[PDB]
RNA sequence: GUGAAGAGGGAAACAACCCAGACCGCCAGCUAAGGUCCCAAAGUCAUGGUUAAGUGGGAAACGAUGUGGGAAGGCCCAGAC
RNA sequence: CGAUGUCGGCUCAUCACAUCCUGGGGCUGAAGUAGGUCCCAAGGGUAUGGCUGUUCGCCAUUUAAAGUGGUACGCGAGCUGGGUUUAGAACGUCGUGAGACAGUUCGGUCCCUAUCUGCCGUGGGCGCUGGAGAACUGAGGGGGGCUGCUCCUAGUACGAGA
RNA sequence: UGCUGAAAGCAUCUAAGCACGAAACUUGCCCCGAGAUGAGUUCUCCCUGACCCUUUAAGGGUCCUGAAGGAACGUUGAAGA
């Protein structure tokens, strides 16, 4: 759980979107990628 | 010498208005103005000319958007460690005559007459009341 | 004095705007002072004073 | 539940088979007399209002015997009210008996205080005094200093100072029952309730245990 | 867009009460109400609803794919079957049913006594396996995954309450 | 150039900012700067698009399938994804 | 500048949250235990001593914790006057001297009844529109919230053991 | 952290909706609490006389009427300047 202002993806499979005013990152298979904005 | 309406000739009116579907700056300002006592065409300033009103189901009143629960309501006692706060909806849910009177405190002067013209605010927020003896007039906005 | 005059106006069915832009399409050089005045006591005076603006204007 | 009226009258012990030394004290508590029923279409709120004691009937005022004779008691000398809840069914002629207590573990009791007086800085709310020598002068028990300076330049509300200590009603909760008495109408509660011998108490059954 | 486009199909045998919202779909399984939003017009063709956006709105096609794929979920529900079967993992984690309770040893000092809605019949096939049916899937979906998170299986041993089906992460406590 | 040696409406109040130079009287008309939903006077005036965030009503480096318009290209019933 | 008393202690606080404790969740190079690190969270609580005039600091010793800040670096019309600060005296050093020197030891007067705003208490008049004796409904307000450890589950799980 | 699921035929806690979530929030515990002028609710006890004068009626005065109930005075208190 990353916090930052300059999020980005990784790995091919890295998940942008978009939740309640906030660019989340996600990834299915990695705890390491889960981020926030 | 222009007429000034003496307050012991000038009369007053008896009106119901169901505000359901009613958005509450489009409401509150003909509300205030109402008992402002302007539509009326002898109007004078420092000589309240003003009507009465009852609001029936005021607990219907909605607001567009996502401030239903984004209108705050802050207030502060006097007690250093006691300014409060509660919102749009649980003032709603808790007493809903408060939804409008303060929205027509707000527009409506600020003195002693502003005192005065608030003393006609009979608001309600049920489906019945006790004034329907005084024989009022279903007005709509 | 506008107040009164905005007030019968409002009465009667009609803005101040466009009012006061018929009274000078109808030239008349009379006053706030009395044209609130009229609207005071003479309703169908005033009636016929917005009438005239709205068959200026209609 | 449905309160009763005591008067505290002393303060003794009770003690055990074993030789354990437990503070109790005795409420007389006679028994009470439905006044008044209410509920919502009568007034506004469904309760109860009773009186218990004795007063005399040249000092019983000609609005309050009315109220007596138009229920049918004696001239008791109180007139206390408690809340209630639904499942219960009541009139007002009969008379509460001193049991109802008999079945209940954790009670609760309110009453009147001690009046202590115009109290102290040093009394009531417990500030420590300062040095009573050292060079200190003509300070030893004042309650020092109040406020900032100039910003807010004033004495905040809800400051605490010298006043009226007590004397009001206080409330002590959860206590311990030991045993009640049908022959002399007392009750024996373990502690210290509140208020000085000769004063009327308000005892429930405890509102949370 | 494209499954706003692509309509729904349904058999017969039912009791169809599509009452504008109200679709109440009475079968074999049961029935399910929804009171739908109105960002949508539709109409049975006796094997097939047609949807698209009524006209006026300005996000109309939201609606015009959602409420298309819950209305194939209801009637497929009430048609056929529905359930997502769970799998709990571990010695000492045990789960017993009767009607409508779920007993776990689920590693507590105090046992997870856990009760159930109205469209669950639940059946313990072997002691440790589980499986909850009914015909609402969102609805099932939910309570299978309220039943089963108590303990997510920790990322070393495998040991915990996870899906029959699902994907575990393997970790590595190095020396 | 105001301001000191200058009054007045608009910037909530606010010597310096924009409008503007008041000798006295009037219950007279037109506008400037600025305002017209009610407080406090005047458009909930008409077409017409953006916005969904109280953004309007405080700010950077960078970030992103938020969103509207334009300009080109490649792949495609040799069905492109 | 026709004066707003200045550092630190004592006595009373209140808010801020960039949170010390305690509350709930994600990551770990997280097996458990204990931790690392950001994210939400400010309701409540926050050491007694030795030493110097001292906030700090060092040290001895607890606890869940010994938070960080503004408030005229809070508070002398509330209190010590030790520090820097008047008049005396001396040592170093400087000048020939008069005397100076964030160099140093020693002794050195801290004034005031509250008019008003404010705050905690106690009261009389009148209104509540016939007048008096009582008991109450409560829109609002105001105090209150802390935490240790031992024992059961269980020496279970986890763990090669520890 | 979720469930269902399009935008974007697939994954998506979110746009429709549905479920959980801590000493903070509203309550729940307790206290003074109708001078809440939006001045309340509420069961009770007392007064059922004659008149003339210009204030023509919400007005001024002479007489039997002076009850409900409170104040004052004395004895005082685990109430108190
Ligand atoms: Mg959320
Ligand atoms: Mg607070
Ligand atoms: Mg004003
Ligand atoms: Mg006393
Ligand atoms: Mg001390
Ligand atoms: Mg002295
Ligand atoms: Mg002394
Ligand atoms: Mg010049
Ligand atoms: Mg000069
Ligand atoms: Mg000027
Ligand atoms: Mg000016
Ligand atoms: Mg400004
Ligand atoms: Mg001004
Ligand atoms: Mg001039
Ligand atoms: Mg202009
Ligand atoms: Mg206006
Ligand atoms: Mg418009
Ligand atoms: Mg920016
Ligand atoms: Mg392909
Ligand atoms: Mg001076
Ligand atoms: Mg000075
Ligand atoms: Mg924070
Ligand atoms: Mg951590
Ligand atoms: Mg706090
Ligand atoms: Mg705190
Ligand atoms: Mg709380
Ligand atoms: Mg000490
Ligand atoms: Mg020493
Ligand atoms: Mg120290
Ligand atoms: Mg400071
Ligand atoms: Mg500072
Ligand atoms: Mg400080
Ligand atoms: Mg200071
Ligand atoms: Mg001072
Ligand atoms: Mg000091
Ligand atoms: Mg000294
Ligand atoms: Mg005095
Ligand atoms: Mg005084
Ligand atoms: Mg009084
Ligand atoms: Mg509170
Ligand atoms: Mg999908
Ligand atoms: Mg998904
Ligand atoms: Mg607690
Ligand atoms: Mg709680
Ligand atoms: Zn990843």
């Amino acid at each position: 759980m990353k916090v930052r202002a300059s999020v980005k993806k990784l790995c091919r499979n890295c998940k942008i979107v978009k939740r309640d005013g906030v660019i989340r990152v996600i990834c299915s298979a990695e705890p390491k990628h889960k981020q926030r904005q | 010498k222009t007429f000034t309406a003496k307050p012991e000739t000038v009369k007053r009116d008896w009106y119901v208005v169901d505000a359901t579907g009613k958005t509450l700056g489009r409401l509150a300002t003909e509300l205030a103005r109402r008992l402002r006592g302007k539509h009326k065409a002898e109007y004078t300033p420092h000589v309240d000319t003003g009507d009465y009103i009852i609001v029936l189901n005021a607990d219907k009143v909605a607001v567009t958007g996502n401030k239903r629960t984004d209108k705050v309501y802050y207030h502060h006692t006097g007690h250093i460690g006691g300014i409060k706060q509660a919102t749009f909806e649980e003032m709603i849910a808790r007493r809903p005559e408060r939804v409008i009177e303060i929205a027509v405190k707000g527009m409506l002067p600020k003195g002693p007459l502003g005192r005065a013209m608030f003393r006609k605010l009979k608001v309600y927020a049920g489906n019945e009341h006790n004034h329907a003896a005084q024989q009022p007039q279903v007005l709509d906005i | 004095w506008i107040a009164r005059i905005n007030a019968a106006a409002r009465q009667n069915g009609i803005s101040y705007s466009k009012f006061i832009n018929g009274l000078k399409k109808a030239s008349v050089e009379i006053d706030r002072k009395i044209l609130a005045d009229i609207a005071v006591f003479d309703k169908v005076a005033f009636t016929a004073l917005v009438e005239k603006a709205k068959a200026a204007l209609a | 539940m449905i309160g009763l009226v005591g008067k505290k009258v002393g303060m003794t012990r009770i003690f055990t088979e074993d030789g354990v030394s437990i503070p109790v004290t005795v409420i007389e508590v006679e028994a009470n007399r439905v006044t008044q029923v209410k509920d919502l279409a009568n007034d506004g709120y469904r309760a109860i209002q009773v009186t218990t004691g004795a007063k005399k009937a040249n000092r019983v005022t000609k609005p309050e015997a009315g109220h007596f004779a138009k229920a049918g008691v004696e001239a008791g000398r109180g007139l206390w009210e408690f809340r209630l809840a639904e499942g219960e069914e009541f009139t007002v002629g009969q008379s509460i008996s001193v049991e109802l207590f008999a079945d209940v573990k954790k009670v609760d009791v309110t009453g009147t205080s001690k009046g202590k007086g115009f109290a102290g800085t040093v009394k009531r709310w417990n500030f420590r005094t300062q040095d009573a020598t050292h060079g200190n002068s003509l300070s030893h028990r004042v309650p020092g200093s109040i406020g900032q300076n100039q910003t807010p330049g004033k004495v905040f509300k809800g400051k605490k100072m010298a006043g009226q200590m007590g004397n009001e009603r206080v409330t002590v909760q959860s206590l311990d029952v030991v045993r009640v008495d049908a022959e002399r109408n007392l009750l024996l509660v373990k502690g210290a309730v509140p208020g000085a011998t000769g004063s009327d108490l308000i005892v429930k059954p405890a509102v949370k245990a | 867009s494209r499954v706003a486009k692509a309509p729904v199909v349904v058999p017969a045998g039912v009791d169809v009460k599509i009452n504008g919202q109200v679709i109440t779909i009475k079968g074999k399984n049961g029935e399910l109400t929804r009171t739908l939003n109105d960002a949508v017009e539709v109409k049975h063709a006796d094997n097939t609803l047609t949807f698209g956006p009524r006209d006026g709105y300005a996000d109309g096609w939201a609606q015009a794919g959602t409420a298309r794929a819950l209305l194939n979920s209801m009637v497929i529900g009430v048609t056929e079957g529905f359930t997502k079967k769970l799998q709990l993992v571990g010695v000492g984690y045990r789960a017993a049913v009767k009607g409508n309770v779920i007993n776990l040893s689920l590693g507590f000092s105090h046992p997870v006594d856990h009760q159930l809605p109205a469209g669950i019949t639940a059946e313990c096939p072997t002691q440790t396996e589980i499986v909850l049916k009914g015909a609402d899937k969102q609805v099932i979906g939910q309570v299978a995954a309220d039943l089963r998170a108590y303990r997510r299986p920790e990322p070393y041993k495998g040991k915990g309450v996870r899906y029959a089906d699902e994907v575990v992460r393997t970790k590595e406590a190095k020396k």
